[PDB]
């Protein structure tokens, strides 16, 4: 019982991290789409 | 009228009329070609000169070439003599078989039925497909929608559909090939003969082809689906059948204009698209319909670019129809053949008002199992199953035997998966996954539910298992 | 089990 | 009254840059013309606009200046076709590079031809096998088949390609004239040491005598990488246009549709999805599509493609990736991660696919592999979704026991293309149950033991399986036999 | 030819010409400066206007000033003289040394070897770096890449391959610095000296040096590049010698082309870079390399750009190696250096019938068990190891040993790794790694092989670890 409760104590924190990490993950990602899909078509309208 | 060729550019031509300018929409005839060339007029550039979309290569075209207003835009030989016959953008036979005897000719542009045109009728289509006519009925016609990308399924679907409801029909069916692979309209018109739906000493046919495939330039992709809906339209009206549309695959109609669209002056739309992707596709969506004088039952392949259905393409089309059946690389993947997504699937008429709530709470009950075991496939994955109370780890065996009851061996794909093609009826159907929810086959092993047709082959495969 | 290497232990 | 530099069927250079000449006259030219420069350099006329014509130019650019004057050829884009190209190295235009001497050719093809229609092809039926197991029992290639060989840099699509040219020895240095197999290789983007290494493999293997190599690397003018796949389709055609069988490689399209970009966007085409051409699949289509089986009444020949795309971080969905997907007839995706793992070929069972299925097998063949794929892809998930031994059954047991000793028979190394009833003998070991019970760890080295004694003792039944080219109830009953008791013998 | 400026937009200056318009690539001398200010004619507008790039700042220029033909493209001093020399992009020399005396000056810009005079030897280069030599062997007369994003060693591992290699080669050697730091040319300059390669007072020097760097204006970046390249092909054909070409970062001559191509008015590609990428790599590329007459053993320094693989730049420079090594930050960051990547690092001669069997049983046997340990790695970050297999946590044990063992201490870091440079033998190499498979160490603890040459010094680190 005091080995179970380390190790979900543990799994639990690194659990927390992971989630932190990939939310900001996502928002890096979310505004990069934004910003590449954007260039995208103001290259092509300039070409024109 | 003449005009003269001022500009080529790929698919797109100007032409410079002196006198009388063709209206937008007119067809003109390139003179001086070994073959016909026809340009539809796109646009009134000012100074009398239209800007042009070709209706095939543009090689070897001169500038100052001469060009004649046909004085109308693209018609096409429609009518009953066209059913057996394989047909071009532009109405020419390509079957070698002669010309195309009509009484009438027809324009591929027209407006769309009006809303006092509209019928609201909902029978369901039984296709044998348990997957479709569990949860996602197809309607009679009603606007069916097969979603995929690249190579997931959509066209063996077309494929076993005219099989198992093309074939009884009684009443026409256009099918019309649109930037698809030519291989495969040898298939099909070979197929449709050597099983007389095509007959070429009599009049028997039951099926009219038009086709403008992949190796055509966008032009002709941008049209095909005009002329293969323009001849299921007179079956509809002018004689008030049960017409039968199949298009695979009508993505490609708006690939063809995202192509020529820039030679057009166009500032782009998001994703490379068009700025008019939306009414392009309205005008020529809103034709495909059912009305009160006839009834037009349509099965349209959707290709799904980069297998993102948020795609403004695939996107934009959900809303055109009646019944959606979105299948999966993910589900493919796994070797479960129909790969249908069982929640990303649906049809208008899953109503227990339309289909009984014996039909609805199974179908209802077996995306909620499939839904309870997805949320839990990540979770499983990392902290292991144990800890999970028996309560859930039956739903996880449930699910994953029911994700297998889904798949069936179709009789258009025994070349793949090595199996006899299943056709299961619809009660058939509904009572076999009933039991399975019902915990009645908790101890047959899930791979006897695994490329099966009813119930009782899943039974019988657990024995011919059972070593 | 999760309970980090209490039977592995005993076991090894 | 000098005459000969008239605007109509002359012009002069009102720019030169980046290869795109803008020529001001060529009044009579037609699109898709090639055209000459003073320098002896070809170009083609791509845009015929209202007061000058955009030319796309076949080689160095440096030499053309403004003024130069550019007569037409009255021709459009052509090359040399034939068998007199076999056994040599061609450049984009139809040119040995090989210093072999010129090409005795009688016959020219236009490079830029629609694909036949509808009418003049016939169903593939017939086999084109590669020598590799993984695919020849797997995703089958039949004659006139598209098969696109695709995955990320390094992961071995060239590979592929290469055992398949090599392979095709067995029926070309037989006496039926059916089943032989001319191939075609066009190298684009790609290094010349590595072509040169490449035509050097295939002359060790005896393999150039009927290889056409037609090469456009990456030095090459963009419009030379760019022209070189319908080059070479040409060259393919004069083979199945006349009852004979071509197979070309195209390596790869994705540094062709660079190219195009490129030659594209310099001719100020505004750029669209991903900055390629509004018609990039169209680039591609318009190529693949002319890979075809003509009907006996056009020959009965045929043209079999093998175009290779390279993904970027194993990503299939991607945009090019899907384009061409979308286009074959079938693809072998290719993974690092099998590839790492001792999987090699990286075939991934689950993701390649065959439009043509058993029709493009011999029943030797369909009779062994028929449900085999998907019973792989199905392997595939139960062994995940065990990857924490869920108190499993018996059936899934035997599911993971099949699916690991077959994995291992579908693995295979390069240069030593199988025969067809090599195959049908090795997989029907597995395929059968007989090796159930052998240790994952043996069965590569008992494939070749196995397949060693049979070939050496056994070639009755080896040429009775590829004659007969079925399984036979005794060659069936004379296979089980042997099989048990070698394996028995083998396992001591 | 006298020509006049018409316009001047950065490095894009654009001259008119009245009688006599030069042909592309010609050099042209803008005249009524302080100093040489040569213009490379890069198009044709048309009107008698030909475009051009700077090869220096074009600060001070005025419409109108008058430029002359020189005739020619940028020329430059080849032969033995310019051993021992550090010269410009145009080929001035910059070691305040004097006039390099040479009989023959050869243009930049020339054809790549046609297909007739490519080779195909294959020989392997070892170079006594673990990693490099296990798993993506260099290769005599071939192509070697070093791909690296900002600061993961791309620069240390080409100092320590001239230590290494340079150091012991019969034959010239030639290094250019395409833009990069000004301080490392002079770090190199001075170093070459003391070691003798570089000798100030005989005619011993066996590295000539050519530098364009961080500090010059966007055209030089463009063509040092192409001047290093020149000095090369001299000693390979016209002397049949067997050279040695570094190049620091050949990924700058790409950016380079990237600042002025919206100035020469095109449409971009993507990512923002000049629609003629490809092609401006591969002409240049494609003398890169060896021949019938000679032969070019090159390493070149590949900067990965906000360390994205995936960019235009360096995406389009893989298909031109024999063998690259692309560092890692993560690697680097875990203190493995060099910080090789062992999973994606490859070579042309990784093939059994060139380095023999034992080492390429190995070689795809360290992969096999990292590839391995990667896949388990998801699961290790949430749950750690408690929950794998013995089996499992054997690979793991072995895949950390493996990937420690592959770190090494180079001489060129000493300063940094606190430890002596170790140079080992291919032999050792196969070895220690054969031994570590075979779990013949599964008894020593990781820290043991972090650091070190041969596996021998690994087992004493574990006793001194105790």
């Amino acid at each position: 019982q005091s080995a179970r409760m380390t190790a979900m104590d543990n799994a639990s924190k690194n659990a927390s991290e992971m989630i932190d990490k990939l939310t900001l993950t996502f928002n890096r990602t979310r505004q990069a789409v934004i910003t590449k899909e954007l260039i995208e078509i103001i290259s092509g309208a300039a070409a024109l | 009228t003449t005009g003269r060729i001022v500009a080529v550019i790929g698919a797109v031509v100007d032409v410079q009329f002196d006198e009388g300018l063709p209206p937008i929409l007119n067809a003109l005839e390139v003179q001086g070609r070994e073959t016909r060339l026809v340009l539809e007029v796109a646009q009134h550039l000012g100074e009398s000169t239209v800007r042009t979309i070709a209706m095939d290569g543009t090689e070897g075209l001169v500038r100052g070439q001469k060009v004649l207003d046909s004085g109308a835009p693209i018609r096409i030989p429609v009518g009953p003599e066209t059913l057996g016959r394989i047909m071009n953008v532009i109405g020419e036979p390509i079957d070698e078989r002669g010309p195309i005897k009509t009484k009438q000719f027809a324009a591929i542009h027209a407006e769309a039925p009006e809303f006092v045109e509209m019928s609201v009728e909902q029978e369901i289509l039984v296709t044998g497909i348990k997957v479709v006519d569990l949860l996602a009925p197809y309607a009679k016609g009603g606007k069916i929608g097969l979603f995929g990308g690249a190579g997931v399924g959509k066209t063996v679907l077309i494929m076993e559909l005219i099989n198992n409801v093309a074939k009884a029909h009684g009443g026409y069916s256009v099918f019309a090939g649109v930037g698809e692979r030519t291989r495969e309209g040898n298939d099909l018109y070979h197929e449709m003969i050597e099983s007389g739906v095509i007959n070429l000493k009599d009049a028997t046919s039951k099926v009219a082809l038009v086709y403008g495939q992949m190796n055509e330039p966008p032009g002709a992709r941008a049209r095909v689906a005009l002329t293969g809906l323009t001849v299921a339209e007179y079956f509809r009206d002018q004689e008030g059948q049960d017409v039968l549309l199949f298009i695979d695959n009508i993505f490609r109609f708006t690939q063809a204009g995202s192509e020529v669209s820039a030679l057009l002056g166009r500032i782009p739309s998001a994703v490379g698209y068009q700025p008019t992707l939306a009414t392009d596709m309205g005008t020529m969506q809103e034709r495909i319909t059912t009305t009160k004088k006839g009834s037009i039952t349509s099965v349209q392949a959707i290709y799904v670019p980069a297998d993102d259905l948020t795609d403004p393409a695939p996107a934009t089309t959900f809303a055109h129809l009646d019944a959606t059946t979105v299948l999966s690389r993910a589900i493919a993947e796994l070797g479960i053949y129909p790969a249908v997504d069982p929640l990303d699937s649906t049809s208008r008429i899953m109503d227990p008002n339309i289909v009984g709530s014996e039909h609805y709470d199974v179908a209802r009950g077996v995306q909620k199992i499939l839904q309870d075991y997805k949320s839990l496939q990540d979770i499983i994955a990392i902290l292991g199953m144990d800890e999970l109370s028996e309560e859930d780890k039956l739903t996880v065996s449930r699910a994953r035997k029911i994700q297998r009851f889904l798949s069936q061996p179709f009789q258009v794909a025994e070349v793949f998966t090595g199996h006899l093609g299943k056709l299961v009826p619809l009660k058939e159907t509904i009572k076999g996954f009933q039991q399975i929810l019902a915990g009645e086959y908790d101890h047959l092993p899930e791979q006897a539910f695994y490329m099966v047709g009813p119930i009782e082959e899943a039974v019988a495969k657990a024995d011919k298992l059972a070593e | 089990g999760l309970c980090g290497a209490i039977h592995s232990s005993v076991a090894k | 009254a000098d005459t000969s530099v008239d605007l109509e069927e002359t012009g002069r250079v009102l720019s030169i840059g980046d290869g795109i000449a803008r020529v001001h006259g060529l009044r009579n030219v037609q699109a898709e013309e090639m055209v000459e420069f003073s320098s002896g350099l070809k170009g083609m006329s791509l845009n015929l606009e209202p007061d000058n014509v955009g030319v796309v130019v076949f080689g160095n650019d440096k030499l053309i200046k403004e003024g130069d004057i550019v007569k037409r050829t009255g021709a459009i884009v052509d090359v040399p076709v034939g068998e007199e190209l076999l056994g040599r190295v061609v450049d984009a235009l139809g040119n040995a590079i090989d210093g072999k001497g010129p090409i005795g050719s009688k016959a020219r093809r236009r490079v830029g031809l629609k694909a036949p229609g509808i009418i003049p092809r016939i169903s593939v039926r017939e086999p084109m096998q590669t020598g590799i197991k993984a695919v020849d029992s797997l995703v089958p290639i039949g004659r006139g088949q598209r098969e696109l060989i695709i995955g990320d840099r390094q992961t071995g699509k060239t590979s592929i390609a290469i055992d398949t040219i090599i392979n095709q020895k067995r029926f070309n240095d037989g006496t039926d004239e059916k089943k032989k197999l001319y191939c075609i290789y066009v190298a684009i983007g790609q290094k010349r040491s590595t072509v040169a290494q490449l035509v050097k493999r295939l002359t060790d293997a005896d393999a150039m005598k009927y290889t056409i190599v037609v090469s456009a690397t990456a030095s090459d003018a963009a419009p030379l990488q760019y022209l070189a796949p319908y080059s070479g389709c040409s060259m393919g055609e004069y083979f199945r246009d006349n009852g004979k069988h071509a197979l070309i490689i195209y390596d790869d399209l994705s540094k062709q549709a660079v190219a195009y970009r490129q030659m594209s966007l310099l001719l100020r085409r505004p750029p669209g999805r991903e900055a390629y051409p509004g018609d990039v699949f169209y680039l591609h289509s318009r190529l693949l599509e002319r890979a075809a089986k003509m009907n006996d009444a056009f020959g009965g020949g045929s043209l079999t493609a093998l175009p290779v795309i390279e993904t970027q971080a194993g990503d299939v969905s991607a945009y090019i990736p899907t384009n061409v997907i979308s286009i074959t007839d079938g693809q072998i995706f290719l993974e690092t991660e099998l590839f790492y793992k001792g999987i090699r070929p990286a075939i991934n069972v689950g993701l390649s696919v065959s439009r043509v299925g058993s029709a493009a097998q011999t029943r030797a063949m369909k009779q062994v592999a028929g449900t085999m794929k998907l019973e792989l892809a199905q392997y595939r998930e139960v062994a995940a979704f065990a990857q924490f031994g869920s108190d499993l059954d018996a059936a899934t047991q035997q599911l993971l026991s099949r699916g690991v000793r077959l994995t291992e028979l579908l693995k295979q190394g390069q240069y030593s293309p199988m025969a067809i009833e090599e195959q049908v003998a090795v997989i029907y070991a597995g395929v059968r149950g007989y090796l159930d019970k052998l240790e994952p760890s043996k069965i590569t080295k008992f494939e070749n033991a196995f397949l060693s004694h049979v070939i050496s003792q056994h070639q009755a039944l080896l040429s009775k399986i590829r004659t007969d080219g079925k399984i036979s109830e005794e060659s069936d009953a004379k296979l089980k036999e042997i099989v048990t008791n070698f394996l028995a013998g083998f396992e001591a």
